[PDB]
């Protein structure tokens, strides 16, 4: 229902955090989400850090709560929710990332071009959710 | 309209190469996972190749790996299939199809092909006008003792259609069945014609089949005689 | 690789509910699509994601998927439902079609095939060729499977089978031809032509029993 609603192509446009920005990437590819039988989401993104293209694949295991999913063997809760702005979504996430608990958020849109409108809404949500309030935008390419 | 139209089929020689085209209407071709599916006459659907909306991801059937590449020109709203080193196994109707569950705004792990073109036929044979080889299908020696018995003419490896088969210069029409031709992977046709006759006559009445092949100006009149051999017992 | 398995045929009287199955390993873990194909025409999607129906498709069509079995159910079957049906699913980098199922909606009394197997002719043999000829006559529904054996184990090498055609009696005929090397014909004890129609098998066999 909503797993199929958020399926397809997204641009990861903005990210913030409660902690620090580790190997925070130069450029990202489009984020692809595939709705799998049973309600899980397969997210795939490529990113350029220091001359390397890291492919990333994260399965979002469906919980019984609308919008709530687990990943990384249930150590990380991910909350999916639409922007008020058309064609945008926010991913809120908490739990351990890679050794340290990092409460995070991400801004998705169907179109690459930044919406100052979506970015405000992001800045509101993020600050309310507790944040360094250091909204970081992200450069975009179609391949890496 | 919202349709897919294929073109570029035709008859080719084994080993040669052919590009197939698929003109899309009604949507944008790079927004969707697009596929090619074929079916040889009288057989089932065989999936051949696919390209995802990413334009970079490509999968083919183990059968065509190497020999085939799929692609698209968004500016011409056209999907392409390039086929090399064609063999007889590639003879078929070829269809482009759209996976509406592979879309920039909807991606489900379950291919569903809502759109299909009407198809473009591909034929890979060196076949050329060839007269038939006519062989008697002689009656069984067990059905020869009594009842009726079945005898025939096998009309083999001819091109093109048609072939006329009668019996006894038209004088024998009862219990005649001239079966429709088969079209072999070689692109040649073989047909069989069979008569059911009384076994009592086998010895007296002689049976000749009259095969005419206008395309090759070949006419054959084949005596079909009973051969008599006592073999295995116990 | 991954194989989807379909009974080759199914027949029903108009009004009767037709079931059509497709088997594969843990097929219940995937999304299955179903396609309908009437003669001389392009396939049409009738079911996707196991149970969902595109608009334009009547409610009498429905689908399920459990374990290793996906089933296409057609309730109150209509005459125009007569077609070939195909299941599809996604395995690994591969899209897979089952082999298809001829649903006939009966408009005729059923008629069992008569089957006629001729061995190779000596004249053929003298020209170093060899054709076994298997003529299938007077059958309804017009859907047949042909399996050629050699001594008892299957043979798919030199086989050509026509598609069923309608005769004058409005019943159907097919041909199948098995091309082999005189050597193989001599080498084996017996060859068999096996036709299967409405879940029942007629098998004629032949041997080099000529003088
Ligand atoms: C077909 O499927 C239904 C649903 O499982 C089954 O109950 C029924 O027996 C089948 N119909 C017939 C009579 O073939």
């Amino acid at each position: 229902g909503d797993t199929v609603a958020v399926s397809g192509k997204w641009y990861l446009k903005a990210m913030t955090a409660d902690q620090e920005v580790p190997e925070k990437p130069d450029s990202v590819t489009p984020m692809i989400l595939k709705a799998q039988k049973g309600g899980n989401l397969e997210a795939k993104i490529t990113m350029l850090t220091n001359g390397q293209c890291q492919n990333i694949t994260v399965v979002l295991h469906k919980t019984s709560e609308p919008g709530k999913y687990t990943a990384y063997e249930g150590q990380r809760v991910v909350f999916i929710q639409p922007s008020p702005v058309r064609d945008h979504y926010i991913l809120y996430s908490e739990g351990e990332l890679h050794g340290r608990q990092i409460r995070m958020a991400k801004l998705l849109g169907r179109d690459p071009e930044q919406s100052q409108e979506a970015l405000e809404d992001f800045r509101e949500f993020s600050r309310a959710k507790g944040l360094n309030q250091e909204i970081l935008e992200l450069a975009q390419s179609e391949t890496c | 309209q919202v349709q897919l139209v294929e073109s570029g089929g035709g008859v080719v020689q084994p080993g040669s190469s052919l590009r197939l085209s698929c003109a899309v209407s009604g949507f944008t071709v790079r927004s969707y996972g697009m596929h090619w599916v074929r079916q040889a006459p009288g057989k089932g659907l065989e999936w051949v190749a696919l390209i995802l909306f990413d334009g970079t991801t490509k999968h083919y059937a183990d059968s065509v790996k190497g020999r085939f590449t799929i692609s698209r020109d968004n500016s011409k709203d056209t999907l392409y299939l390039q086929m090399t080193s064609l063999g007889a196994e590639d003879t078929a109707m070829y269809y482009c199809v759209r996976d509406f569950n592979q879309f920039v705004k909807r991606f489900v792990d379950g291919p569903a092909f809502d759109l299909w073109g009407q198809g473009t036929r591909v034929t890979v044979s060196s076949a050329s006008t060839k007269g038939p080889s006519v062989f008697p299908l002689a009656p069984s020696s067990k059905s020869t003792s009594g009842g009726t018995a079945a005898l025939g003419c096998l009309v083999k490896d001819y091109f093109p259609e048609p072939v006329t088969v009668s019996w006894n210069s038209g004088a024998l029409t009862s219990g005649v069945h001239t079966f429709p031709a088969v079209l072999q992977s070689s692109g040649l046709y073989s047909l069989s014609s069979v008569v059911t006759v009384p076994s009592s006559s086998l010895g007296t009445q002689t049976y000749i089949c009259n095969v005419n092949h206008k395309p090759s100006n070949t006419k054959v009149d084949k005596k079909v005689e009973p051969k008599s051999c006592h073999h295995h017992h116990h | 690789s991954y194989e989807l398995t379909q009974p080759p045929s199914v027949s029903v009287s108009p009004g009767q509910t037709a079931n059509i199955t497709c088997s594969g390993d843990k097929l219940g873990d995937k999304f299955t699509s179903w396609y309908q194909q009437r003669p001389g025409q392009s396939p049409v999607l009738v079911i996707y994601q196991d149970i969902e129906r595109p608009s334009g498709i009547p409610e009498r069509f429905s689908g399920s998927n459990s374990g290793n079995t996906a089933t296409l159910t057609i309730s109150g079957t209509q005459a125009l439902d007569e077609a070939d049906y195909y299941c599809q699913a996604w395995d690994t980098s591969t899209v897979v079609f089952g082999g298809g199922t001829r649903l006939t909606v009966l408009g005729q009394p059923k008629a069992n095939p008569t089957v006629t197997l001729f061995p190779p002719s000596s004249e053929e043999l003298q020209a170093n060729k060899a054709t076994l000829v298997c003529l299938i006559s007077d059958f309804y529904p017009g859907a047949v499977t042909v399996a050629w054996k050699a001594d008892g184990s299957p043979v798919k090498a030199g086989v050509e089978t026509t598609k069923p055609s309608k005769q004058s009696n409005n019943k159907y005929a097919a041909s199948s031809y098995l091309s082999l090397t005189p050597e193989q014909w001599k080498s084996h004890r017996s060859y068999s032509c096996q036709v299967t129609h409405e879940g029942s098998t007629v098998e004629k066999t032949v041997a080099p029993t000529e003088c």
